[PDB]
DNA sequence: TCGTCTGATCTCGGAA
DNA sequence: TTCCGAGATCAGACGAGATCGGG
RNA sequence: CCCGAU
């Protein structure tokens, strides 16, 4: 029965085009749905679309990129600044787009905070070589790893006209 | 650290009594925060409520279900719960209406009065074999086809 | 006790400042020792404030269940002074025939009425309710336009809501909603009132 | 050019839906196919070879409009 | 014009007609137990 | 045994009344797609399968 | 099977 | 004295998964 | 209506 009562009531509701929620008669229910616009089901651990840790170790790994010069602390914000505002990211909502900066800056530190204990970068040449491989962040892959969390973000987006509250009365009810 | 929790519903005369931070102090009854924390505390009550006894019982859940169902509750004044009652004052079409409960009542008098529906949502265009707006429906195609408004004869 | 009759005037002077009065920010936070000037006499009407735009005149009534008399006594001196607003902050209530005495003289003088354990906390500064901003007649018609709505068919607030009764709000004005979030913090939402 | 310039999966749905119609009525097909007799795996192949005649009239809930072709929109 | 007071749309229904002096009576093709109804009031009238 | 619950109903007879597919094997079937399998088929935005399930191939 | 909401009479209480 | 209005106190409603199988 | 399946 509350399965019923919920879907008699939740059914006509979709997301539309221009990202606001209404009902069967126009008025509208939510004005983005749910703050950011986001499908759940698309929707990652912990309620957010990326969950940084774990893509940005799939970059690293999918494209270890060797002869490469993997400098940090003082070209990574320098170069997640010259790929973030470069032509694209505009329809990334600056709370997501904060989210990214806040990761890079914390995966900056870390960075940093290696290089403290030894093995200075002093032109990326130290005389045992392994140590440049303690965090190697090499901007072949910081940018392909903005490409990926915009495009993780961009299609995880509500698709417009979903049966938003159809969704919601079985995600109740069951 | 300490607090009480207290068996009641008086809700304002506990918040403001002496010594209860009343800017720091919640109910789990809806509507006797919406009579007195207005609106928009019951619409987080809806979405505490829910999700905290979601969690209970194991059972996650995303919160823009919950965001989304009490958004829909409460946006027409006041919480509206989702019974037969709620519905009414929810829904204009009659026969959304009339394909829940009390279809006797609720096809008479919007008889009485002379209820003009259009036919949208999805529980009358199910009914009436149109296809409905909602999903697939709420677009539609143009073919690609050589055409252009072109040039007319002289006359 | 005097935890009242003291922060029943600290709340009408948060009430007042966030409905855009000039209250001077000394007068705005007193201490209980600041108000304990007045402090034993008043429990064994000496409190009622005047306040301009950049105007209300508040009430403290000192009988219980305020009649229609009570409201008489200044309903002259509300047409004397010229003012156009007023607050009756009650006891207990009103009386079930002096609620309508307010809906009578409805568009001369407005006369909201609260109550005192109502007013005794500051429902804004609450963890549960957002903060609601009142927007101008401008900032309506760029809101409809943005989302192309018409002005009905926004998300709906009753006018005898807490908080559209707190910040003073008649049928027609729309509020926006910050509602606090944790990815984001700036959920935005906006509510025409009824 | 306001809404979002990803095909949806109700998008993708309905342009099979209405092509795969199309070419179960002798349309003429725009592949050069090879040997597919389910006309819905035609229609698969004419969506991965970008060549549909069909333009999406997007509704935004107003009343006005925005056209959208499937040559011009991003699919999964 | 008192009409549409009582929120009766009268392009839709006067008030004269919530009360029955005739009676439409269904087709036979949506009763191939309610005809036994009809009858019983053909009897009565 | 499978042999008493194998059914499949291409086109058959339709009741009287209300010309739908009858009800039981017994009378050549048709099952019921309920009312909450149509929830089921309105969370998936499939629109145009519920006019051809619920019009087109019940009562055309 | 209560369980619910509704709405319909009474009565002690204040205003003129 | 008056009483007009309002909080208090009964009575009636119309709800309560889905399918499938046979006598 | 019973029964039985899930």
């Amino acid at each position: 029965y509350m399965q019923r009562r919920l879907v008699k009531s939740l059914e006509d509701l979709c997301s539309q085009y221009d990202l606001t929620v209404r009902s069967s008669t126009g008025d509208i229910i939510q004005f983005i749905y749910g703050g950011d616009g986001l499908d759940p089901a698309a929707m990652e651990g912990k309620d957010e679309p990326l969950e940084f840790k774990r893509v940005l170790d799939n970059i690293k790994a999918v494209f270890p990129c060797p002869s490469e010069p993997a400098l940090s602390k003082n070209e990574l914000i320098l170069t997640t600044e010259s790929i973030m505002k470069k032509s694209e990211f505009l329809c990334c909502q600056d709370s997501f787009l904060q989210e990214i900066k806040k990761f890079i800056k914390g995966v900056s530190e870390k960075i940093k905070k290696t290089r403290d204990k030894y093995g200075i970068n002093d032109n990326g040449t130290t005389e045992p070589r392994v140590l440049y491989q303690l965090d190697r962040i090499t901007p072949t892959q910081v940018e392909k790893f903005l490409e990926t969390c915009r495009d993780k973000y961009m299609r995880a987006q509500m698709e417009p006209g979903s049966a938003v509250g159809a969704l919601c009365a079985q995600s109740i009810g069951e | 650290k300490y607090k009480l929790l207290v068996e009641g519903d008086n809700l304002r005369a506990v918040m403001a009594t002496h010594g209860v931070k009343g800017t720091r102090t919640t109910s789990n009854n809806t509507y006797e925060v919406e009579k007195t924390l207005g609106i928009e505390a019951a619409r987080t009550t809806i979405i505490n409520e829910i999700q905290y006894t979601m969690v209970n019982h194991g059972m996650s859940i995303d919160r823009r279900h919950v965001m989304l169902l009490s958004d829909l509750m409460t946006y027409k004044g006041e919480v509206l719960g989702i019974t037969r009652f709620g519905l009414a004052k929810m829904k204009e079409s009659v026969l959304m209406l009339a394909s829940f409960e009390k279809t006797a009542d609720h096809l008479f008098d919007a008889a009485y009065f002379g209820q003009k529906d259009s036919v949208c949502g999805v529980s009358e265009c199910i009914i009436m074999g149109i296809p409905m707006n909602i999903g697939t429906g709420l677009f539609k195609l143009l073919h690609k086809a050589d055409r252009d408004p072109n040039p007319p004869k002289r006359p | 006790e005097t935890y009242r009759l003291w922060k029943i005037r600290k709340t009408i002077m948060q009430l007042c400042h966030d409905r855009g009065y000039l209250v001077t920010q000394d007068e705005l936070d007193q201490t209980l020792e600041e108000f304990k000037a007045q402090s034993g006499d008043k429990p064994s009407t000496d409190l009622t404030v005047l306040v301009a735009h950049n105007q209300m005149f508040v009430f403290f009534p000192e009988e219980p269940k305020v009649g229609i008399k009570t409201i008489k006594v200044y309903c002259q001196r509300m047409q004397e002074e010229n003012i156009t607003r007023a607050l009756i902050v009650v006891q207990q209530g009103m009386t079930p025939s002096a609620k309508q005495s307010l809906v009578d003289m409805a568009p001369k003088y407005i006369l909201e009425q609260f109550l005192q354990q109502e007013l005794l906390i500051n429902i804004t500064e609450h963890e549960l309710v957002p903060e609601h901003v009142v927007m101008t007649k401008e900032e309506v018609t760029e809101l409809l336009a943005r989302y192309k709505l018409r002005e009905n068919q926004l998300p709906r607030i009753q006018a005898g809501d807490p908080v559209a009764r707190y910040f003073g709000i008649k049928r027609g004005q729309v509020v926006k909603i910050i509602r606090p979030s944790e990815t984001a913090g700036r959920y935005i939402t906006y509510r025409l009132v009824q | 050019r306001i809404t979002t310039p990803y095909m949806t999966k109700y998008e993708r749905a309905r342009v099979l839906g209405t092509r795969a119609l199309q070419i179960a009525m002798c349309a003429p097909v725009m592949v050069e196919l090879e040997g597919e007799t389910d006309p819905l795996l035609i229609a698969m192949k004419e969506l991965k070879a970008r060549k549909i005649p069909i333009i999406i009239r997007r509704y935004l809930p107003d009343g006005s409009y925005e056209d959208w072709g499937v040559d011009e929109l991003i699919i999964t | 014009e008192d009409v549409p007071l009582l929120l009766m749309n009268p392009e839709a229904g006067k008030p004269s007609d919530l009360i029955l002096t005739r009676l439409l009576v269904p087709p036979l093709c949506i009763r191939p137990d309610l005809t036994m109804k009809l009858t019983e009031i053909i009897f009565l009238n | 045994m499978v042999l008493d619950k194998m059914h499949a109903r291409a086109r058959g007879p339709r009741a009287v009344l209300t010309r739908q597919p009858t009800e039981g094997r017994s009378r050549d079937g048709g099952l019921r797609l309920g009312e909450m399998e149509r929830d089921c088929l309105i969370g998936y935005g499939a629109s145009m399968l519920l006019l051809e399930r619920l019009m087109i191939s019940s009562d055309a």
